[PDB]
């Protein structure tokens, strides 16, 4: 939420992207295509796995403790045993609730971040050859076949090759 | 014509609802449960050494009630006491029962060493019909009911040094008679006194004659006491009657042992975390099965579910 | 010429200072207090059932001190003990006073059922000038001071079964005489003994003759004891003198009741959270009024203020 | 603070905006105007209400506890009663302090975020018809009357209608 | 990490910048230079000092407590003393672990933020006179000597002075 | 040609590894340690008032064992008990030793005021060879061993009012003889009884005759008791023999005092935080030196290191 991409300027997710978490759709002369971006996908996944590594399979060993159920009325010592346990449980219950709320807010934010970073990187790559339409799509002002699109997705697109064509199309009357 | 290039992200048809700092319900693509809320209902016999008490409480197995003879010298990580347990020997009480139960539970052993006390002047091995062992009248196996020899019970003044590396635990008792007849028949004199001492401690106990409600037909009682004797200290027992003497000492260990009340069956399986409801998996950090646990266990919390997001916000088409 | 379009945000002339992770003082447009720090100074009589002890401690109302006769059989959610309370009956002590006070407080009832004990052989209903009820000499209403009948006090051996669904609480006592004369006049013999027992427990108490500093002119004392008797168990009282007998039993309940020491007045108003300083609102998560609370209460913290930002950073023109 | 808009590239707040938290000021041929943006305003407010929903009116019921004041000296059991209570209070006091510090840092950041998101959305809407001046203001390079400004604020501005006029004004010598 | 500058579009740090945390390198007609930006540097440092002020030198006084080591076996009361202490220590150990993990994530993020904010401010300053190359560098399309670079670093650069030269260089064929 | 302008950030050749929410190892430019893990090994004598017990336990200094005469009327913030301490007087025990040690420790003073008790009818100042003071037989300095005068020991009934602003602490005892001879020589009669009382309390203790293992050749014992007397209350001592009487009272204060077991040397230096391992600096919020602390101390945690990032991520060239 905090970066404004996911559930923001990107209108919705893609149910048909099943091989990654982030990616590219395009329309060009050769049709309409989709490809996942593995590096952004792995960046988000590695962070979430980092949280899981800190939460799953990490338990503490305890052995002999105090009694926690009683069949007789006893007064002062029993009151104290019960209060100690109730105190402990409330403090752990608080910790658990807060942990999950904070971590979830952060997961939502870091996943939005990864989307934004991919968008920004792509924008910079295109230089003066494209304009941002505001909905996560770029209008590319030159002929850009499947190999050209591939070049953008692989970080190898050379903007200088198309700059003259693009400027002429963009800044027309 | 040019081209269009759109950046985006996945979504799923079946998202899950989680809580955040700013929203109590937001849908994400995937989540995982952090609270363990189920058990199989069995206590796994591995990898902890489980001792099923069956009909016996720990204290009954300690004193040596006849039905508990199979427990002699056993060790445990976890002793399991069942709600069907019952005593079937001479009726007794333990002032501070809960402490003796605790200190034996955490020691984790019933290892017992016989000692030869010099009981000259009295009749050893007193027995009762309230404590049947193999059809015969009997008594607690670890205790020695001393009575008169030829209608005399002289003062006892008996010593036992601790020359070991470890603390010795001595269990002993006083017989409180139901009537005057229950005092005369065994000791054949007015009144007893017991003083049990060490260099560092002393305990004196007086029998109190009086009718108590009959338990397994007996209106008398035994009151059970204990004494720990350190290395280099000496046990001294001074009695004029009514002494339920020790036959020796228990080893007291330290380590990870405990005791739990449960009616769950023991199963052949392997689980690190035991609750009275059964063993539970310990992959999750939290659990709401039971506040009582033993082993490598999730921490008990009040919530029955806490879902951790493992994916982005779900924004379906 | 064209146009200019400026994006911006509001600000206020009167911002408030909050703390953050990186700055101990930053001004925001608005904030709200999370620590409740005031009370009206009254304990609201709703929605909890309040019992104002007035001149009576809970233990005095239990035993039945004459000024506490109005408390018979009352129930409470919260019993309020006042610092002006005082005892006005025979002087007494309660070994483990704090435990008896606690267990009665949490039970939440003074419901008492009379029982007919077979006291044949003694004079019932002993009284004293230190315990005036309606100008006459009297005693604790729930206790029965037994004395000699025609200069004999025979051994008492009296039984009372528990055939109820609930635990019975028995309150009883021993008279410790100030002198030899205080032993002879009531019991007319050398020394008493009291044994109170059940299937599962026994308590024996010996009177100790001796002068104590006079309280309301009395150098003797009563020592108060208690016994809980489970369903199917039986109470047995065996005495040779000096017994302050029960007249019956108290019902012991479980639930949400407690006791609090406070001198705050009770008001006609409705508040869920009670402190000894008065009721407090419970909208805030935290409070610094008192560590002692009863009801749906904010959690006690040491801070007297914690401000939660409810607006953006304030950046005035 | 973390996005750089509030107390950053936006020099200060507007005391005269009393009907929303975020908004627009403009200068055009017809004068100088101000209007609140209700959607960004509500986005921030809903998040803050989310925190309040998790903090206000949520108390736990406790009943019989342990004693916490004593008139007599007693030693070991009393020492333990006092220590349990002191331990509990320190742990809750810690929780409270940290909660407020974290939440406040986050409120400041999420409100800055909403400002940034509104700025970014407006920038994208204007396409090649305006330039960012660096202080949260856009120079719009075409005649843009009250209805045109309204169109930008309502998300209905059609940049193509003005593009020829704007490019000619922008890229002049 | 969350903004994408540090360990992101900025390929690496500069070991030779020893007088600040953030800064500028340039290449122009007069050579290649480096200068620290003191305001961004101080912004990051002040935030970190804020955390330190909340953690260093803030200890609580405690005096008489409970016993925490024992030479004798005692049972119930001793079990309770030990359990209270073990409970307390686990709760503080948890607090400490979480505090450091959260604060460190936040320090990494706020330092990335300050880098991003400086980049954005510089970009806006240059207006139509430069293009972003995607690696934290701007190509400036006019002669920009040492005084001109100084002007950008000091926030005094007047883009209008160079706009005609720059547009002519940028939008050439 | 134009120009190139690059934005960037510093890096260092020697970064440090920290933990975050998403990564257990990430390199930053600088970090600082939050867990104090070392001590010098000395307890600093400033700014807290330290009392080194040397050969004396607090209880020995209280009773007045001869080697502890130098402690009379001393005050402390922290009393330091050494593992080499030993008793060298008449052998004794203290039922609830730990409570008396605690209440004296927290009071923080051995201030003692002598009182003149009316002991007419007995011989004062009894002594023993097990308690040598300056080559002579002696006794605990704060205690008065009463014996027969001309082979009679009449009943004692002695009173002492508290007219002070503060609570008085009275320490007293009972002599338990090893044999019949140890009862006859000092009191020259069958049996003693002690009742110590106030308006609000009473304690009665009976000597128990019997052999205990000899300690410094003595098979008898003294059992030590205590009584707090409030302002306006009165102490009453009623004995027929075997009384180890008080010579007066200790002042009981409240404040910040305590006691610690340590064998660390005391040094001339200034540190606010004391552990049994030595004083530790208190700049860091946490420590893993010892769970036992006194003063302004970091909070004990289980981790031995926790590194707080004080710089950005380190991304070397
Ligand atoms: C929604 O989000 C969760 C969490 O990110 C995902 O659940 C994880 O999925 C992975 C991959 O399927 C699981 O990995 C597997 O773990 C097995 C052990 O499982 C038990 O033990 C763990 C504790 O460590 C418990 O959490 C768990 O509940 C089980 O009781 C391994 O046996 C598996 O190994 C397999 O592959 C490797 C080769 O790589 C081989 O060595 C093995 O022989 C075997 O074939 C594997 O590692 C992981 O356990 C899940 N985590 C949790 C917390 O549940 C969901 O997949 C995700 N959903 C979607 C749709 O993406
Ligand atoms: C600064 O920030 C705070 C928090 O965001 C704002 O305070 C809130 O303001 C709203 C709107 O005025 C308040 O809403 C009202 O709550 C009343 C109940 O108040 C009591 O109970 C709550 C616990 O639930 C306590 O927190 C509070 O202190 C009171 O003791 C309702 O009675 C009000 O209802 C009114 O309107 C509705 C119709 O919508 C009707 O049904 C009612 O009959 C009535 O007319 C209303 O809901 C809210 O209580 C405040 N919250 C807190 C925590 O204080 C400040 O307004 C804000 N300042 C500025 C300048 O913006
Ligand atoms: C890596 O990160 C850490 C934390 O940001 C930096 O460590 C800090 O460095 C500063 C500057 O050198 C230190 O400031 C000095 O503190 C001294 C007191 O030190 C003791 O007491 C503190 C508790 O308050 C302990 O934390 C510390 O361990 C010491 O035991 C002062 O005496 C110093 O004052 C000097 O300058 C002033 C003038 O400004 C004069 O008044 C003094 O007379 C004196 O000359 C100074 O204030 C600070 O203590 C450090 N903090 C911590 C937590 O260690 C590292 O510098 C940083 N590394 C790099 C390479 O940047
Ligand atoms: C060591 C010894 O004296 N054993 C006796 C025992 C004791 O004298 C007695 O329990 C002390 O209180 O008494 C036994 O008999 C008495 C017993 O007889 C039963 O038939 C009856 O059920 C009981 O009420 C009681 O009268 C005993 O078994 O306890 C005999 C034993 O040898
Ligand atoms: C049941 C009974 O015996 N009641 C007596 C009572 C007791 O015998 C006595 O309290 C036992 O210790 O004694 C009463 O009188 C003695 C009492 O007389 C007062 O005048 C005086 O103030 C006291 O010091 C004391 O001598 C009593 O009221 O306690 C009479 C009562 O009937
Ligand atoms: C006040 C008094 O009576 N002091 C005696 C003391 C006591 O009578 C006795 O300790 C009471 O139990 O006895 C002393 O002597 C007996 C003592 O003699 C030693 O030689 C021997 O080592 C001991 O075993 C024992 O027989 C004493 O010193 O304790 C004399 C003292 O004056
Ligand atoms: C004291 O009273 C109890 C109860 O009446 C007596 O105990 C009963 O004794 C009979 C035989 O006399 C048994 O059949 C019952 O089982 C006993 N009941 C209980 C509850 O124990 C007791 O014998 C009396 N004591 C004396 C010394 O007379
Ligand atoms: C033991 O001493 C106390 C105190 O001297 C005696 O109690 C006083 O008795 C007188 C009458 O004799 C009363 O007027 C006082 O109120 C009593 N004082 C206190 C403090 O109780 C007590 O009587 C003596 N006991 C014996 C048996 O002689
Ligand atoms: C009871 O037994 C003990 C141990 O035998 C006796 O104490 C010993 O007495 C001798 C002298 O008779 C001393 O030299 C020893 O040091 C004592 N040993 C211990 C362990 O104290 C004790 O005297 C006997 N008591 C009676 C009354 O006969
Ligand atoms: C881009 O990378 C993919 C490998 O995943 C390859 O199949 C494709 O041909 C590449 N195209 C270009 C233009 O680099
Ligand atoms: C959604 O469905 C898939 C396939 O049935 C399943 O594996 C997955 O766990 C489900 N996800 C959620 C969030 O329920
Ligand atoms: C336990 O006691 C019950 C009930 O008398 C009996 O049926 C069972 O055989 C006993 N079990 C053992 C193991 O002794
Ligand atoms: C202890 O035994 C001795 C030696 O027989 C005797 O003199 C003494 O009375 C006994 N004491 C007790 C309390 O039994
Ligand atoms: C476990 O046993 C306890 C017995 O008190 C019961 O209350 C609890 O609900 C059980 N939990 C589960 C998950 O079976
Ligand atoms: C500022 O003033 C207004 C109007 O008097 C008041 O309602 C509001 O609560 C005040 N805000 C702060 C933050 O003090
Ligand atoms: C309580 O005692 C005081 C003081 O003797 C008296 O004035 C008042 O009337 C008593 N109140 C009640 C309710 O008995
Ligand atoms: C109990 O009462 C019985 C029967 O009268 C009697 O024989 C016995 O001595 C009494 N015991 C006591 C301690 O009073
Ligand atoms: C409440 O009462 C306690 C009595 O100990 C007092 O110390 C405290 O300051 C009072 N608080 C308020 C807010 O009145
Ligand atoms: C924009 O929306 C507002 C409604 O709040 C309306 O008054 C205005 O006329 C609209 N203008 C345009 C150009 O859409
Ligand atoms: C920029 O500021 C620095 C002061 O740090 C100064 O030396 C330099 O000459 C300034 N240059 C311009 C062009 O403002
Ligand atoms: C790196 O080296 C410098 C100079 O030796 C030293 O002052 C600094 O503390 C070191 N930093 C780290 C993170 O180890
Ligand atoms: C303490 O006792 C030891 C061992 O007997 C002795 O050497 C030392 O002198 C004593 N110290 C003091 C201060 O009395
Ligand atoms: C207390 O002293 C009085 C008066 O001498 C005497 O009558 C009584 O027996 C004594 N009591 C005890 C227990 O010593
Ligand atoms: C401090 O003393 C304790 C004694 O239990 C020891 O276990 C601990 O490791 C010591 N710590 C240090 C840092 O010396």
């Amino acid at each position: 939420g905090i970066f404004g991409a996911i559930a923001g300027f990107i209108e919705n997710g893609w149910e048909g992207m099943v091989d990654g978490w982030y990616g590219f759709r395009h329309q060009n002369s050769e049709g309409i295509g989709q490809a996942a971006d593995l590096k952004s996908t792995q960046a988000a996944i590695d962070q979430i796995n980092g949280k899981l590594n800190r939460l799953i399979g990490k338990t503490n060993e305890k052995f002999h403790q105090i009694e926690k159920e009683f069949s007789e009325v006893e007064g002062r010592i029993q009151d104290l045993e019960k209060y100690v346990e109730d105190t402990k449980i409330d403090l752990w219950s608080y910790n658990a609730e807060l942990l999950v709320a904070l971590e979830n807010q952060h997961t939502i934010d870091l996943t939005d971040s990864e989307m934004n970073k991919l968008f920004e990187k792509t924008k910079k790559q295109l230089r003066e050859n494209a304009e941002d339409m505001g909905n996560g799509c770029f209008k590319i002002y030159h002929k850009c076949d499947n190999a050209c699109i591939g070049s953008i997705r692989n970080g190898t697109y050379d903007h200088d090759v198309y700059r003259d064509e693009a400027l002429n199309n963009r800044f027309q009357i | 014509p040019g081209a269009t290039l759109c950046l985006g992200h996945h979504a799923v048809p079946n998202g899950t609802i989680v809580k955040t700092i700013t929203n109590d319900q937001i849908e994400v693509t995937n989540a995982t449960e952090l609270v363990q809320s189920s058990s199989t209902g069995e206590i796994c016999d591995s990898p902890h050494q489980i001792l099923d008490g069956e009909n016996c409480t720990l204290i009954d197995a300690l004193l040596g009630d006849p039905q508990c003879d199979g427990f002699q010298n056993k060790k445990w990580d976890l002793f399991v006491e069942r709600s069907k347990a019952y005593s079937n020997c001479y009726p007794y009480d333990v002032p501070d029962y809960a402490s003796l139960r605790s200190l034996v539970a955490s020691s984790g052993t019933l290892e017992f060493n016989n000692e030869s006390f010099n009981w000259t002047g009295v009749t050893q091995n007193g027995t009762s019909s309230a404590c049947i062992r193999r059809s015969n009248n009997s008594f607690f196996s670890r205790l020695n009911w001393l009575t008169h020899l030829k209608f005399k019970y002289p003062a006892l003044n008996v010593t036992m040094p601790n020359n070991e590396k470890f603390d010795k635990l001595y269990i002993w008792g006083v017989h409180h008679p139901g009537t005057d007849n229950d005092q005369i028949f065994p000791y054949a004199q007015a009144s007893g006194r017991i003083t049990v001492s060490t260099k560092r401690s002393q305990q004196t106990v007086i029998p109190n004659i009086g009718s108590r409600p009959r338990v397994r037909n007996i209106p008398s009682r035994i009151s059970i006491y204990w004494t720990i004797v350190k290395p280099g200290d000496i046990l001294l027992i001074n009695s004029t009657g009514n002494l339920i003497a020790p036959r020796g000492y228990f080893k007291i260990r330290s380590g990870k042992s405990s005791i739990m009340r449960s009616d769950a069956p023991i199963g052949k399986c392997n689980s690190e975390c035991i609750t009275p409801n059964g063993s539970i998996p310990n992959d999750k950090p939290f659990q709401n099965v039971n506040r009582i646990t033993y082993g490598a266990c999730p921490r008990y919390v009040k919530q029955n579910t806490l879902k951790l997001a493992t994916g982005m916000r779900n924004v379906p088409e």
